[PDB]
């Protein structure tokens, strides 16, 4: 089976900016290439047929070329619009080009939240970390109880982009049992990220308020 | 699709990518180019450079070892080839130039020059003038009427006269103008860069009578006797007055084309429509607005039409025809408006490929024949398929762009060289004009000088070929086929050369002449073909298979479609000289039908390994079949090796033919093409090998092949050029 | 033009589905008709497509002799017949025809379990949230079977500063979301904020009032 390669994995890019995404074939397909525009929550769109042919109504911002076993989509000048994951395909298709419309790092709002009362009278108890408004998407969540790291007992999730201002939030869940919760004091929650300069850490002590 | 490409480089045959003798002249192409014919019967084809300061003349039927000829030109043109004008007077090519800085150059080529050896130019060729001020009012189109009158287009919408004396000196004749006084209006001014009328096409009707397009849409009329306005009329005001948009034409262009008295004109309303009336006495009488049949968006520009006599094409029910030219970037299209009747009210559209064969095939990875394996096999396989002018151009963009080949076997480079080469290609065949070769052939012209594209009506198996995904009727042996390659499209290529190796083998005696036909088909079946297809594609094969009266298409097939006839001469006009042009067109033609020949072949012989169909029965079926596909695959194999061989061998083949032919409509290039397939299934093989001797890789597969005494000497000393080649 | 596609759901493993894909505005007839799948958050998968011009039809070696597609002609409607369906299975699937013409797609969950309404708790704001500073709060709506859930803030009259979060499955099988806000701090002791949450699948509402917390 032919694998389609896609670079970058994911982008980010001004308004008006030339953006580039290329696809590399496992084997060497022919210009049997197509390229797709997806949304989130809706069906794939057409951009390019044939490595180069330009789809029915499409604007001409998108186009399609050919270098070997390289293809390229190019998006000549950035629309705000334009926000989407992109797809090569030959059928196999790409991992998906993710573009967003870039801007300026900003830094997370942190809070922790604690299990309530209301979950540990079931026997379990998650413990919650928010990261609000941050510019880019790679925030990093440490957990630490009693200053032991913890791994594999954690989740998180991430907002789409806001349509405003462009950031995103994060949701980090530790799960404990309600005994191993009360075994320890200090639950702390530390955040590296781009915005920061050097980390930062939420806790607090068991019990106390 | 009625009609397919041929592309054709007039150097393809020679290693030097450009002609030996080329002289330049000088003065104290690729952004136009158009054929034009002469008294001697030959076509002068001429190309005007990017920055319309040079200009190229080369003759179509000798481009290798005839002139070409380079004029370099002191400055640009004011408006590129629009202020340019070429034609034969006596026995001269008159071209006239108004160049930016204000000049009217003449130049004078004597048809024996363009003819000749002599690398000088004796006399006055060529006038500077400046008869007009065009500092103050800018000209942008020039248009011929006669040897020694001629009228000047200008961009504020004059027109200005041009009248020559004696045999050098030319004056302004100035025509009255009161569109002008528009400017009293609160709409328009004098000043304005916008409000510009000006003519964005031309033509000459009955010596006397100038039509003139106007950028919107005006069909203005002047009479050359009075030099005065005799017509007028808005072409838009009868269909739909669109108040949306209507895009004024904001450049010259080819938009209309007169025959006799009818005239076709082309109007931008999603750059689609075709207006036709007719002219007559002066009178312009509406018929008719033909819209177009575009979609993409409609993103298609017009680069040439030409509006003629009718075609032999598949609807009988024909009054004229207008070949038409679009074009999208480097990607162009050609289609024919059939006109029915002389009401210009009932009319057929007709499409074409617009990508030659051996282009599809490469694109779609449809190729079997040519050879797989070494690095430098691709290189061989890219060089003969490309020619040396593009193999060359790309392997100097390669080195400008810093891509430089690590090894022998440096596949990375290999795969870059696929895409320049291709890309090159494209570029070069871009379409500039169309020409009438003959009295009906269809031909391109391409931005890169020596590069034409031949649009070829197709035959019967041909339309088959290229409409199997659309053809909503067609005959019995058209459904058949078309459920033959319905099964086979979708096997792999792998599985296909190896099925291909064994009919081959069967020939060869490599699978024994011992074994029964069922046996060899077991041994086919075993090795190539178990495991490599799904059941249900065979399931549903079968079942196609079982409504067709398989002996009857069959031998309609074979006996009528493929076995081409015997002739008793059906003039094929024997060549004087060597054309060039028709070589390499007949050899490319040749190439494709005996292609889609070969596909089909493989097709029903398959049919023939996968079904019990009585090996008796179809017993002759079965061996004609094999024989086919074996000097198909020869053929095909030869014309990839080394086509320069190739053509000389096939056209010294015939005896009467053997400078080679000149076919002067569609029915005469047919008939060629398929005297050429008779040829081949019918002493071209022993010439070729001959003038080989006298491509080593080649001839081991192909005398592993073609050899089935003459063939184990042959494989003997090509092995020995070592234990191989004593014990054999 | 347009494709529709009916007949996904939530399926039992090993069990089986129908797919049906109604085509119009084209030539059914010589058309090909595919489908694609998307898991969640994965990539475009093709798993099969079928030539109606004569039958010919093709798998991904993922679907192979699991997967049967099929076209009737005669009412321009294509099928996919999903048998021994895996959780490997679960994803959106399209049907598109040659790819221009894309089906609005439908959903495909492979698994077990019922109907779960949701717990709804409150995330409290901080008692150490800034004075003059913003504060979040915040409503957990955990273990739900299967989705969608909704939650809206004071009936809708609240959406600046919202954000609703995917939902997370967990390894119970059930699935949590969070949905939070921020607001002044100032309005903590002065204003009401109240979590709408709405579970369809099991006719739940809750109406829940986040507030600080008493010691």
């Amino acid at each position: 089976d032919i694998q389609m390669t896609q670079s970058p994995s994911s982008l980010s890019a001004s308004v008006g900016d030339r953006v580039t995404i290329t696809c590399r074939a496992s084997q060497s397909v022919s210009s049997a290439v197509a390229w797709y525009q997806q949304k989130p929550g809706k069906a794939p769109k057409l951009l390019i047929y044939s490595a180069s042919s330009l789809y029915s109504g499409v604007p001409s911002r998108f186009s399609g070329s050919r270098s070997g076993t390289d293809f390229t989509l190019t998006i000549s000048s950035l629309q705000p619009e334009d926000f989407a994951t992109y797809y090569c395909q030959q059928i196999t298709f790409g991992q998906g080009t993710k573009v967003e419309i870039k801007r300026t790092v900003a830094a997370p709002s942190v809070f922790i939240f604690p299990p309530s009362d209301s979950q540990l009278k079931s026997g379990t108890a998650s413990v919650v970390c928010l990261l609000n408004n941050f510019y880019p998407r790679e925030a990093k969540v440490q957990w630490k109880v009693d200053n032991a790291l913890q791994s594999g007992n954690s989740q998180e999730s991430v907002t789409e982009q806001d349509s405003k201002d462009s950031t995103y939030s994060l949701s980090s869940t530790l799960t404990l049992s309600k005994a191993d919760y009360e075994k320890h004091k200090v639950y702390a929650c530390e955040v590296t990220h781009q915005g920061l300069s050097s980390p930062v850490t939420k806790s607090f002590n068991r019990g106390e308020c | 699709a009625c009609l397919s490409r041929i592309d054709a480089n007039l150097l393809q045959y020679y290693e030097k990518p450009e002609p030996n003798n080329t002289v330049d002249l000088y003065v104290s192409g690729s952004e136009y180019s158009n054929c034009l014919l002469l008294s001697n019967s030959e076509y002068i084809c001429y190309h005007f450079s990017s920055r319309s300061t040079l200009l190229t003349f080369y003759p179509l039927s000798d481009a290798y070892h005839g002139k070409t000829i380079n004029i370099h030109l002191p400055n640009a043109s004011m408006n590129q080839r629009y202020t340019l004008t070429i034609q034969e007077v006596e026995q001269q090519l008159l071209v006239n130039v108004i160049l930016k800085d204000g000049s009217f150059l003449t130049l004078q080529l004597p048809l024996s020059f363009l003819f000749s050896s002599a690398n000088t130019l004796n006399g006055e060729w060529f006038h500077l003038q400046n008869p007009y001020d065009f500092t103050v009012r800018v000209p942008h189109f020039l248009f011929y009427v006669s040897p020694q009158f001629s009228v000047v287009f200008l961009e504020d919408g004059g027109l200005l006269g041009l009248k020559k004396v004696d045999g050098v000196h030319y004056e302004p004749l100035l025509f009255n103008d009161n569109s002008y006084l528009k400017s009293l209006t609160r709409f328009f001014s004098r000043s304005s860069k916008s409000d510009y009328d000006s003519v964005i096409s031309c033509k000459l009707f009955h010596e006397r009578y100038l039509i003139v397009l106007t950028q919107n849409c005006h069909l203005k009329i002047w009479d050359l006797t009075s030099f005065t306005l005799i017509q007028d009329y808005d072409m838009v005001s009868q269909s739909d007055s669109d108040p949306s948009h209507f895009r004024k034409v904001e450049a010259v262009g080819e938009y209309l084309s007169l025959y006799n008295n009818t005239l076709v004109t082309l109007l931008p309303l999603e750059n689609g429509l075709f207006q036709m009336g007719t002219l007559l006495v002066l009178t312009y009488t509406f018929q008719n607005n033909i819209p177009t049949n575009l979609s993409a968006s409609a993103i298609w520009s017009i680069v040439d039409l030409v509006l003629t006599r009718p075609l032999e094409l598949n609807v009988e029910a024909s009054y004229l025809n207008l070949i038409v030219l679009w074009k999208s970037g480097t990607a162009s299209k050609l289609q024919i408006l059939n006109v029915n009747d002389e009401s210009f009210k009932n009319y057929e559209w007709i499409e074409s490929v617009n990508k030659s064969l051996v282009d599809l095939q490469s694109e779609h990875d449809l190729d079997i024949v040519t050879k797989t394996g070494d690095v430098e096999r691709g290189f061989c396989n890219l060089k003969s398929r490309y020619g040396t002018q593009i193999f060359e151009r790309a392997q100097q963009i390669l080195s400008e762009n810093k891509i430089i080949m690590a090894h022998n076997e440096d596949e990375e480079y290999l795969a870059n060289l696929e895409t320049i080469l291709r890309d090159v290609k494209t570029a070069f065949n871009e379409a500039s004009s169309i020409t009438l070769y003959g009295d009906e052939i269809i031909l391109v012209n391409c931005f890169q000088p020596y590069n034409h594209s031949l649009y070829k009506l197709n035959t019967t198996v041909e339309n088959w070929f290229y409409n199997m995904h659309s053809e909503t009727d067609g005959s019995e042996l058209f459904k058949y086929l078309r459920t033959l390659n319905g099964f086979a499209s979708t096997l792999s290529n792998d599985v296909l050369r190896s099925i291909s190796k064994k009919f081959l083998d069967i020939i060869t005696g490599e699978l024994p002449d011992s074994m029964t036909t069922v046996e060899k088909f077991t041994d086919i079946f075993k090795n190539c073909l178990e495991n490599q297809f799904e059941i249900t594609n065979l399931k549903i094969l079968f079942d196609e298979l079982n409504s067709f009266d398989i002996p009857v298409v069959l031998n309609d097939l074979i006996n009528n479609q493929m076995k081409p006839g015997i002739f008793w001469k059906k003039d094929f006009i024997s060549a004087i000289k060597f054309d060039g042009f028709t070589s390499i067109i007949s050899l490319e033609s040749l190439h494709q039908l005996l292609s889609i020949h070969y596909r089909i072949t493989l097709q029903v012989l398959l049919t023939f390994v996968l079904f019990d169909l009585d090996t008796e029965i179809f017993g002759q079926h079965i061996s004609t079949l094999l024989d086919l596909h074996y000097k198909q695959f020869l053929l095909l194999n030869l014309y990839r090796q080394d086509k320069c061989l190739l053509a000389e061998v096939l056209l010294k083949d015939s005896s009467e033919f053997s400078f080679g032919v000149k076919f002067f409509n569609y029915g005469q290039l047919i008939a060629y093409i398929d005297s050429l397939n008779s040829n081949v299934y019918n002493t071209e093989n022993s010439f070729f090998m001959t003038f080989f001797r006298s491509s080593h890789k080649n001839i081991r597969f192909f005398l592993e092949n073609v050899e089935c005494e003459v063939q184990e000497f042959m494989f003997a000393m090509t092995l020995f050029s070592f234990d191989q080649s004593y014990e054999i | 033009v347009q494709l529709v596609e009916s007949g996904g759901g939530l399926v039992q493993p090993g069990g089986s589905l129908r797919l049906s894909c109604a085509a119009s505005g084209f030539n059914f007839s010589s058309s090909s008709i595919h489908w694609v799948r998307q898991a969640p958050g994965k990539g475009l998968e093709w798993v099969a497509s079928i030539s109606s011009y004569y039958g010919y039809t093709s798998y991904a070696d993922s679907v192979k002799g699991r997967f049967t597609i099929s076209a009737d002609t005669s009412k321009n409607t294509a099928y996919l017949q999903m048998n021994s369906l895996r959780a490997e299975d679960t994803a959106v699937y399209y049907c598109a025809r040659y790819m221009d013409y894309w089906g609005q797609g439908t959903l495909v969950t492979v698994s077990s379990a019922s109907t779960k309404g949701p717990s709804v708790f409150p995330l409290a704001p901080s008692s150490k949230s800034t004075s003059g500073g913003t504060a979040a709060l915040g409503c957990l709506v955990k273990d739900y079977f299967p989705e969608p859930v909704t939650v809206s803030w004071n009936s809708g009259a609240l959406t600046s500063g919202v954000h609703t979060f995917p939902a997370v499955l967990q390894s119970s099988g059930l699935y949590s979301l969070s949905s939070v806000v921020t607001v002044p701090s100032s309005s903590l002791g002065t204003q009401t904020y109240i979590c709408n949450v709405n579970h369809k699948p099991s006719n739940t509402k809750v109406d829940k009032k986040v507030e600080p917390k008493s010691c």
